RNA sequence: ACGGAAGGGCACCACCAGGAGUGGAGCCUGCGGCUUAAUUUGACUCAACACGGGGAAACUCACCAGGUCCAGACACAAUAAGGAUUGACAGAUUGAGAGCUCUUUCUUGAUUUUGUGGGUGGUGGUGCAUGGCCGUUCUUAGUUGGUGGAGUGAUUUGUCUGCUUAAUUGCGAUAACGAACGAGACCUUAACCUACUAAAUAGUGGUGCUAGCAUUUGCUGGUUAUCCACUUCUUAGAGGGACUAUCGGUUUCAAGCCGAUGGAAGUUUGAGGCAAUAACAGGUCUGUGAUGCCCUUAGACGUUCUGGGCCGCACGCGCGCUACACUGACGGAGCCAGCGAGUCUAACCUUGGCCGAGAGGUCUUGGUAAUCUUGUGAAACUCCGUCGUGCUGGGGAUAGAGCAUUGUAAUUAUUGCUCUUCAACGAGGAAUUCCUAGUAAGCGCAAGUCAUCAGCUUGCGUUGAUUACGUCCCUGCCCUUUGUACACACC
C-alpha cells in the first residue's frame, strides 16, 4: 500500500500552511522548493514529502482541505 | 614479511581485537575505554584512552613502560618500534563502556543496587546526554532471576542511526552469589553529532517566512 | 615446582632485567622465546613467585602476562644477591 | 528495593551524581637509582669468581 | 643538487572509504597543485570478506543464519616525482586506518 | 491473565486455483529402538530428528580396555648434608626403545618428598542457581508521556463504530488536543545514466609489426607497450532519478484503490539488514580463563599415551540423493555463467610440457592476486548420430577382482579410476511439505567443514513455466465483546 506516514503528512500540512506564494501543482519545482526552504536528511523523504504537498495543493485548487 | 591484503585486513583485525582485550583486562581500576591504534613510518602507535591517566603512568612513567614492554614481548616487535600513550577521554559521561564499569565497581561496592543504576543513568543525562539505559539483569540476595530497566531521557532503537548514536555496553560482574549482567546504552545528541549526519533522519525543519509589508504601487530605482 | 636451580636463576634473573616476562599458554613447548627454559618451567615459576606476592598474573587470549611488583622487586633483590638501588625495568630508557 | 523506600533512593542517587560532578570538576584544574640490570652484571664482571681443574685416570 | 625522475605507484588499501577517498584525493590534488605526471586514483572492485554463520552459540532453534562482511576497498595512484617530494608525501597524508604502500620502478 | 461463549479479522509455516513433490523403492543421513567392553551426550508439537556449524579412521573425545605424569600454588609442620630428593644403561617386564615396576648401583643436591591446611584442574552435576547469547510468541503492531475531559481511588479518555494500509499506515468520527518509542524514515544489495572524475591490475577504435582467405577496397586472427585517441561496455568515487508521475475510472469523491500512457524502475521499486514494551523455568554450564553451589582431585571425574567405540543391526521415525525412461539413455559435436578462494618465515590456488586407458605421475611455471589459476570452455542445454519399448542400452543397489591418491595409520572396506557382478523400483495407500515471476521446478558452481572425505549447508548464476491476484471452509494466530472465586494468573 502506499499511505503516507504522518512525518510525509505533517509536513506537507505545515508547508502548504506558511508558502502557497510559490508552490505549485509541478511536483518537480515544490521538489527544488523543499530544498531551499526546509531540511530533510534525505532523498527519499524529501520527495516523498514534495511529492504530497503536490497533490494537497492540487486539490486544493478545487475545494478546500480540511486541515 | 608479505601477506596478502586480504588477509592483511583481516589480520589487523584480530590485532586490535586482541589489544582492547588485554587493556581492558589490565585498565579497569583507570577507567579504560577503546584503543585507537595508528601506524606511522617508524613506529605503531597504541593510544589508550582511560580516564585516570596518572594511574596509568605511574611513578614517573612506570606502568606504561610495563605495558609497552607487555604488548611488545608478545606481538614480537622490535624495541621501540611501538609505543603507548595516556589519553583522558572526553567527557566519561557519555561513554557506555567507563559508565558500564562504574556499575561494576558500584554494585561490587555494596551499593544499594536502585542507588547505583539510578545515580549511573543521573551522571550520564546530567552529562548532556540525549538519553540512557541500564539493564541489571541476573540475581541478587535471593535465588531466582530477575532483571530491571533503569532509563531516563530519549532513546532510539532501529535501523542505522542505532549505529551513528547508540554506544552499548555489557560487562558481567561477579559477586559471591554469582553473577548479573550489566548493560548500559547511551544517546547522543545528533545535534553535536561533529563527523556525521547531524539529526535523525526522522527529523523535518521547516525556515520560518516572514512579515510582508505589500502594497507599494510600483516606482523604480536608479543607481 | 620440581626443576634444577641453573634453570630457576635463568627465570628469577631474566624477570628482575625486564620487570615483565610473557608465555603463551602451552605447556609441551621445552624452549620459550627469550628465557632458555621449558616453557612449562617459566609458567610454574612465576605461578608460585605470584602465588607467594612479589608478582601479579593476567591471562587474556592465552598468554600468562607477568607484571612483577614491589614487593617481589625486594624479593629478586634478594634472590640474586644483588645490592638495593640494583635496577629492574624502572630506568627512562635514552631520553626516550 | 523495594518501591517504597523510593523516595530516598533517587535522592541517594540525586547526591551520588553530585560528588560525580564534583570531583569531575576538581579534575580540572585540581591541586636516578640506576647501576642498571645489564650494566651490573658487566660492572661485577671483573672476575676472579670460580674455579676449574679435573680430567685424568 | 640532486632530484632524478623516479616513475613511482602509491597503493592506498582500507575499509574506511571517506578517509580513504580523503587521502586519495589529498595526494592528487596537492602533487598535481605541483605539477607532476601521473595516472588518477584507480579503483580497483571493492572485495567483500563474508562470514557466514549460525546465531546460536549452541544446538537448538530455527536455524537462523547470519552473515557478517569487511568491504576492502583499494586504490593506486602512479607518480612521477624526484626523490624529495615522494619522501615527502609518504612521511605525511598519514592516517589511522589507510594502508599506504610505496612501491618503485619498472618491473 | 485465562475460557471447552459471541462478533469480527490476518496469512501459501491457511485453504482456494495449480505446480513441484515427499509418503512407496535402492542407497545417504539424523532419531528411536535393540545390541554392546563401550556403542559419549545434549535436544522430542509448530519452536527436537543434514540440529549442536555434529562430514568422529589418530586427534577431535566427552564412551570402553588398559599404560604414564603432576603441570598438588602457597603456609605451617616432618624428614634431611652422615644426603630431603632427582635420573638410568642392560635385564626382567610391557602394546611399547615408559627405569611403570623389579633386580643391580651409579647419579643427583635442597629444586623435592611426607603430613595437615589451602589450593587446582575437570566436555563431572545443576540451563529449575546465573551471566551472556539464541530460539519462540512475531510472516506481529504494539508501548508511553504532556495539557485538557471522567473518576474518592486503582484507573480510564487520548489509544475509537467505520473506511483504508503490509503496519496504532492513514483518513474520518470525536472530550479530546497535540507528541515520542516501535512501523515508516534509515542502512545494505540488485536494477537506470553516450552527464562528472579516470584507468598497461578493465576495455574500445586507429596505427604500426604480421597470418590466412579473397583479391577491387574486403574478411577472420596474431602481436602486456611500437605509438596516438577515446571511456559505450568493465570497475567505483561524486551527483542525478521516483514522488505510486500524468490522465482517467472509483470510494464518505477523504485516506486510498483500479485502469491506461510514460518510465531503467510504479507489488514497502525486488531482496535483505535494523527493530519497541513484554513473556518462556524454550535451548546453551559440551564455545568461553563467564560463573554460583554441589561433586571429584594421585588405584583422579586432572592430563596424556597405546587400542576399540561413536558407523555397532530382527525393526519403528524424519531430512535427503537416485530412479522407474522415447520432452529418454547413450555416443560424438556445438558451446555459455555468476557469487568465491588462494603460499611466510611457506608448500596454498595451479597454467603449460611430457608419461599414463583412467585415476594419477612427473618436469617446470604464473599468482600474497581486477595482474596468475580463470573466459573457472560449469551443468542442465543445443545439434548429428546409435538404440526402439522389451526391467530394454531405463535403473545402478549389492558383490568379486585389480590399479591409484590422503595420511604415522585406510582392516570395520577415507576418496579416486578399470573390469566384472546387474538387485528393488513400471509414478507410489492413509496421509503430508513448499511455493505467486526471473518466482516454482529442473541444472550445475563457489564458499563453509577439510590431510584425505558432501548424497549437508550458505550463497551463486544458468534454463525458465502452469495457476492465483480470491476467500474465511480447514488449520494457526490477532482483535474486540463477555465470565471469572484466576493474579505463582487454567502447568
Ligand atoms: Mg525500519
Ligand atoms: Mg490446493
Ligand atoms: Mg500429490
Ligand atoms: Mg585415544
Ligand atoms: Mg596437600
Ligand atoms: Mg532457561
Ligand atoms: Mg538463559
Ligand atoms: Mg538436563
Ligand atoms: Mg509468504
Ligand atoms: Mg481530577
Ligand atoms: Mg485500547
Ligand atoms: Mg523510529
Ligand atoms: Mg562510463
Ligand atoms: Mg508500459
Ligand atoms: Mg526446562
Ligand atoms: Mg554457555
Ligand atoms: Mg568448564
Ligand atoms: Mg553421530
Ligand atoms: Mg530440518
Ligand atoms: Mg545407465
Ligand atoms: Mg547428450
Ligand atoms: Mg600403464
Ligand atoms: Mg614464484
Ligand atoms: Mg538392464
Ligand atoms: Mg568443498
Ligand atoms: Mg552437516
Ligand atoms: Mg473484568
Amino acid at each position: 500500500g502506499r499511505v503516507r506516514t504522518k512525518t510525509v503528512k505533517r509536513a506537507s500540512k505545515a508547508l502548504i500552511e506558511r508558502y502557497y506564494p510559490k508552490l505549485t501543482l509541478d511536483f518537480q519545482t515544490n521538489k527544488r522548493l523543499c530544498d531551499e526552504i526546509a531540511t530533510i536528511q534525505s532523498k527519499r523523504l524529501r520527495n516523498k514529502i514534495a511529492g504530497y504537498t503536490t497533490h494537497l495543493m492540487k486539490r486544493i485548487q478545487k475545494g478546500p482541505v480540511r486541515g | 614479511a608479505l601477506i596478502s591484503k586480504k588477509r592483511k585486513l583481516v589480520a589487523d583485525g584480530v590485532f586490535y581485537a586482541e589489544l582492547n582485550e588485554f587493556f581492558t583486562r589490565e585498565l579497569a581500576e583507570e577507567g579504560y575505554s577503546g584503543v585507537e591504534v595508528r601506524v606511522t613510518p617508524t613506529k605503531t602507535e597504541v593510544i589508550i584512552r582511560a580516564t585516570r591517566t596518572q594511574d596509568v603512568l605511574g611513578e614517573n612513567g612506570r606502568r606504561i613502560n610495563e605495558l609497552t614492554l607487555l604488548v611488545q614481548k608478545r606481538f614480537k616487535y622490535a624495541p621501540g618500534t611501538i609505543v603507548l600513550y595516556a589519553e583522558r577521554v572526553q567527557d566519561r559521561g557519555l561513554s557506555a563502556v567507563a559508565q558500564a564499569e562504574s556499575m561494576k565497581f558500584k554494585l561490587l561496592n555494596g551499593l544499594a543496587i536502585r542507588r547505583a543504576a539510578y545515580g549511573v543513568v543521573r551522571y550520564v543525562m546530567e552529562s548532556g546526554a540525549k538519553g540512557c539505559e541500564v539493564v541489571v539483569s541476573g540475581k541478587l540476595r535471593a535465588a531466582r532471576a530477575k532483571a530491571m530497566k533503569f532509563a531516563d531521557g530519549f532513546l532510539i532503537h532501529s535501523g542505522q542511526p542505532v549505529n551513528d548514536f547508540i554506544d552499548t555496553a555489557t560487562r558481567h560482574v561477579l559477586m559471591r552469589q554469582g553473577v548479573l549482567g550489566i548493560k548500559v546504552k547511551i544517546m547522543r545528541d545528533p545535534a553535536k553529532s561533529r563527523t556525521g549526519p547531524k539529526a535523525l533522519p526522522d527529523a523535518v525543519t521547516i525556515i520560518e517566512p516572514k512579515e510582508e509589508e505589500p502594497i507599494l504601487a510600483p516606482s523604480v530605482k536608479d543607481y | 615446582m620440581l626443576m634444577p636451580k641453573e634453570d630457576r636463576n635463568k627465570i628469577h634473573q631474566y624477570l628482575f632485567q625486564e620487570g615483565v616476562v610473557v608465555a603463551k599458554k602451552d605447556f609441551n613447548q621445552a624452549k620459550h622465546e627469550e628465557i632458555d627454559t621449558k616453557n612449562l618451567y617459566v609458567i610454574k615459576a612465576l605461578q608460585s613467585l605470584t602465588s607467594k606476592g612479589y608478582v601479579k598474573t593476567q591471562f587474556s587470549w592465552q598468554y600468562y602476562y607477568y607484571t612483577l611488583t614491589e614487593e617481589g622487586v625486594e624479593y629478586l633483590r634478594e634472590y640474586l644477591n644483588l645490592p638495593e638501588h640494583i635496577v629492574p625495568a624502572t630506568y627512562i630508557q635514552e631520553r626516550n | 528495593g523495594d518501591d517504597k523506600k523510593e523516595l530516598s533512593a533517587e535522592k541517594e542517587a540525586q547526591a551520588d551524581a553530585a560528588a560525580e560532578i564534583a570531583e569531575d570538576a576538581a579534575e580540572a584544574e585540581d591541586a636516578l637509582q640506576d647501576y642498571l640490570n645489564q650494566q651490573a652484571n658487566n660492572q661485577f664482571n671483573k672476575v676472579p669468581e670460580a674455579k676449574k681443574v679435573e680430567l685424568d685416570a | 643538487q640532486q632530484q632524478q625522475i623516479i616513475k613511482i605507484r602509491i597503493t592506498l588499501t582500507s575499509t574506511k572509504v571517506k578517509q580513504l577517498e580523503n587521502v586519495s584525493s589529498n595526494i592528487v590534488k596537492n602533487a598535481e597543485q605541483h605539477n607532476l605526471v601521473k595516472k588518477g586514483p584507480v579503483r580497483l572492485p571493492t572485495k567483500v570478506l563474508k562470514i557466514s554463520t549460525r546465531k546460536t552459540p549452541n544446538g537448538e532453534g530455527s536455524k537462523t543464519w547470519e552473515t557478517y562482511e569487511m568491504r576492502i576497498h583499494k586504490r593506486y595512484i602512479d607518480l612521477e616525482a624526484p626523490v624529495q617530494i615522494v619522501k615527502r608525501i609518504t612521511q605525511i597524508t598519514i592516517e589511522p586506518g589507510v594502508d599506504v604502500e610505496v612501491v618503485v620502478a619498472s618491473n
